[PDB]
This record gives structure tokens, sequence and C-alpha cells, in this order.
């Protein structure tokens, strides 16, 4: 899910002004979404995870320079390492 | 109890 709804209206509602607003990202949120991105993987919904990662490194990637771009890193790497164990392939968003 | 300063997904999470 994100939080506790799979909409993408919700997730793109928490991820936004997640990115944008709070000066420093506590673990929890960050624990939170990488678990999910994982769990797409796992839950055979790399559907969600498309919209989710996009979402979230599109906004991570344009932040000039915060924690949000080691988020960016952080949360991209664990999902690939995952998705190219289970899946055998690493989604390059581009 | 968690949150570390105010949780902005865990605040909107599964819990109603």
């Amino acid at each position: 899910n994100l939080a506790g709804a799979v909409e993408f209206n919700d997730v793109k509602t928490l991820l936004r002004e997640w990115i944008t607003t709070i000066s420093d990202p506590m673990e929890e949120d960050i624990l939170q979404v990488v678990k999910y991105c994982t769990d797409l993987i796992e839950e055979k919904d790399l559907e969600k995870l498309d919209l989710v990662i996009k979402y979230m490194k599109r906004l991570m990637q344009q932040s000039v320079e915060s924690v949000w771009n080691m988020a960016f890193d952080f949360i991209l790497d664990n999902v690939q390492v995952v998705l190219q164990q289970t899946y055998g392939s690493t989604l390059k968003v581009t | 109890k968690g949150n570390m300063m105010s949780n902005f997904f865990g605040k909107a999470a599964m819990n109603k």
C-alpha cells in the first residue's frame, strides 16, 4: 500500500509534499516506502511499484541539495536489488 | 512512541 491505501491519489498526496516540504525525513516514512517497494515486487504488483518509484525519484531528483538526494539513491538501490534477485532485472526509470 | 518528528505517512497510516 502507501500508509493505509493503495490508491495512487493517496500515494501521490503522501510523496509530493513529503519530498518538497519536510526539511529532514525521519526514518519511519523512509522504512514504510522501502518496505512497500520490495513488497510490490513480491506481491506481483510492480505496476504500482512503477507509479510509486517514478514519482518518488522524480521529485528527489529535482530537489537541489537535501537528504532527498540520498533517499533517492537509498530507496532505488534496495528496490532494484530485491527485483534483480526476484525477477532477475533492475527497472531503469530514466 | 515512533514518528521521531511527527510522521507524515505514518500519521496517514492504516489507523482510524
